[PDB]
């Protein structure tokens, strides 16, 4: 029931097609959750893969909320804020690899 | 809270939930009757005149009439820097004083500058996820844990659960760390995963701004 | 699209709507109608469950023009490339042969390795997104002008011109965007082109998929 629009910019590629995350009916989520939903979609839009990332220029995404901030996640960064997020303070997502 | 236990009804009459959209979303501290603490990153992205503040609670699933709930009046912060999570603390001045009482009371602070060894031994608190399967805690859960130095930045105070799998969790961000009495941390990333059992729980080093809390509670 | 205007409402009774069921959440593309029974589009909107409308202009209205019908198959290029974005098309097999009519009818694909010559003006049309802030719920088109290969070969390094098409004038703000996918570039009435990708900004020139060199595997799929 919630969604959040997410893009992928690869290599300075990025397809015309218009995505979202699902959420379903669980709209409080945490960055582990999200990093893990970003590279899962990586994976099944663009076929890039974990080893991918690890040895990529840059990889990383951008969580634009909707009172108009952002914050940017490291794909290969391991510390993760112990906050709860709501997707429905979520804007738009872009993930950004090379 | 993972892997900790059920807080006897009020034990921590100044842990505060912080809340949006009716749900659990970080902790805080009270630490004077119109202020409380918590993590920076906790409100750098959130619309604060949607917070609200939850004093007094124990059980955030039933309807307590020991709580006390107020709006965010001001923030204060102090240096956040989010790209390398340091100086990870916010003041928050309250629309009005809390009503000082056995189930609400502030907080003891420890002295500029004081910095804790290996070993110590403290308790992390919270109301967030018990697991990643298990969900949120509706009851406030605590957890003894260790002070180490290593995998640790020194520009934190980090805790470990030696000996199995334990720490706080997401929607414990903001929430105070006990040590000999005084609030020595507030919760602030963990890594790779919660309750890791090799890395430390990072928190943002309260000792280190108690002089700029002062000079905001004046 | 970006640039562009609203369209005439079925002017364009080819184009074929898509609501696209993924593992993570949901999309939405662009078609067309090349036979009673199959939509041509692009193999990146492929997902587990797709749905097609057929005959819209407001797809956010339930309009009595519209022909709902699921994909009973969606068969991606044998040879697509999801990292390189190479042989993006796509066949979607309808579960039920389409009612043509006014509002839907499909439209002429060209011949084999028929020439688009740079500088061609052609239109594309689609419902997506028409800057980086807003969207649409009605049929847009742009006219947007083929380019020499050179101006894609400076910018993407899997553009093939021998499967693709560069398009669209990098001074001129006009260009398919997000949402637009798998809808057709039209030249004299006949779909040359597949939307497909280009940088994230929008600014042109993008890429298209160049619907002559696929026509063997387009005609073997569809008998
Ligand atoms: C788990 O942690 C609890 C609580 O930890 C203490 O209080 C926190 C709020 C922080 O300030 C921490 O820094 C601090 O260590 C420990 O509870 C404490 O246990 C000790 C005994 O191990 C108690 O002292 C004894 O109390 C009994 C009365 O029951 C006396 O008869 C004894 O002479 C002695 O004084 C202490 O009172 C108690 N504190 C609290 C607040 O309950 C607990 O020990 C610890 N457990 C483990 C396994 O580490
Ligand atoms: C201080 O603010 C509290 C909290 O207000 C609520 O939370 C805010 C984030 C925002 O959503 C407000 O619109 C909410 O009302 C006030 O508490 C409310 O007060 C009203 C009026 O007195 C009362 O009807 C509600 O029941 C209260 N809500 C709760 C949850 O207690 C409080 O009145 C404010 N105090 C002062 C002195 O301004
Ligand atoms: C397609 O439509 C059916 C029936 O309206 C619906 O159950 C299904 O969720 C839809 N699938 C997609 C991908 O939109």
């Amino acid at each position: 029931t919630y969604q959040v629009p997410y893009s992928i910019n690869l290599n300075g590629t990025s397809t015309n097609i218009l995505s979202n995350l699902s959420f379903s009916n669980k709209p409080w989520t945490n960055y582990k959750n999200l990093t893990s939903q970003i590279k899962s979609v990586l994976k099944h839009d663009r076929g890039i893969s974990e080893q991918d990332l690890k040895y990529a220029k840059k990889a990383y995404y951008t969580v634009y909320f909707k009172n108009g901030g952002k914050r940017i996640l490291q794909l290969n960064s391991k510390n993760y804020t112990a906050n709860l997020v709501h997707a429905k303070d979520v804007k738009r997502i872009e993930i950004t690899v090379k | 809270i993972v892997g900790g236990r059920r807080a006897r009804p009020h034990a921590w009459p100044f842990m505060v939930s912080l809340q949006l959209r009716g749900g659990h979303f970080c902790g805080a501290t009270l630490i004077a009757p119109n202020f409380v603490m918590s993590a920076a990153h906790c409100v750098a992205n959130v619309n604060v005149r949607a917070v609200r503040v939850v004093l007094g609670a124990h059980n955030l699933s039933r309807r307590e009439p020991t709580r006390q709930v107020f709006a965010v009046q001001r923030i204060f912060e102090n240096g956040y820097d989010p790209v390398n999570l340091l100086n990870d603390i916010v003041i928050l001045q309250l629309n009005g004083s809390a009503t000082i009482n056995a189930n609400v009371q502030v907080a003891q602070l420890p002295a500029q500058g004081r910095r804790l060894g290996n070993g110590v031994q403290c308790l992390a608190m919270g109301w967030g996820l018990l697991g990643r399967n298990r969900g949120i805690a509706s009851v406030l859960q605590e957890l003894n844990v260790t002070v180490v130095t290593s995998l640790c930045r020194r520009s934190n105070v980090c805790t470990l659960v030696r000996g199995r799998q334990a720490g706080v969790c997401f929607g414990d961000s903001g929430s105070p760390l006990v040590c000999n009495g005084l609030i020595h941390g507030i919760a602030s990333f963990v890594r790779g995963g919660c309750a890791s059992g090799l890395y430390p729980d990072a928190f943002a080093p309260v000792a280190q701004f108690v002089n700029w809390i002062d000079s905001i509670i004046q | 699209i970006i640039g562009g205007r609203e369209s005439r409402p079925h002017s364009r009774p080819y184009m074929a709507y898509l609501q696209i069921q993924s593992p993570a959440g949901q999309s939405r593309c662009g078609g067309f109608l090349v036979r009673e029974d199959f939509v041509l589009t692009a193999a990146h909107c492929w997902g587990s469950n797709i749905n097609v409308t057929l005959g819209a202009h407001n797809i956010q209205r339930r309009e009595n023009t519209q022909q709902h019908i699921t994909a009973r198959r969606a068969i991606r290029h044998p040879q697509y490339n999801q990292r390189t974005i190479q042989n993006d098309i796509m066949l979607l097999q309808l579960s039920r042969r389409v009612r043509r009519n006014r509002n839907v009818n499909p439209v002429a694909l060209p011949r084999a390795q028929e020439g688009l010559r740079p500088g061609t003006l052609c239109t594309v049309a689609g419902w997506g997104r028409v800057s980086m802030r807003r969207g649409t719920d009605t049929l847009r088109e742009v006219q947007l002008r083929v380019q020499r290969d050179r101006q894609c070969l400076r910018i993407f390094g899997s553009y093939d011109p021998r499967r693709q098409i560069c398009v669209g004038d990098r001074r001129e703000r006009k260009a398919a965007f997000k949402g637009d996918s798998g809808g057709p570039l039209l030249c004299n009435n006949v779909a040359h082109g597949i939307v497909s990708y280009g940088k994230s900004s929008g600014v042109p020139p993008e890429v298209f998929t160049r619907v002559s060199s696929f026509l063997p595997w387009i005609r073997t799929t569809m008998r």
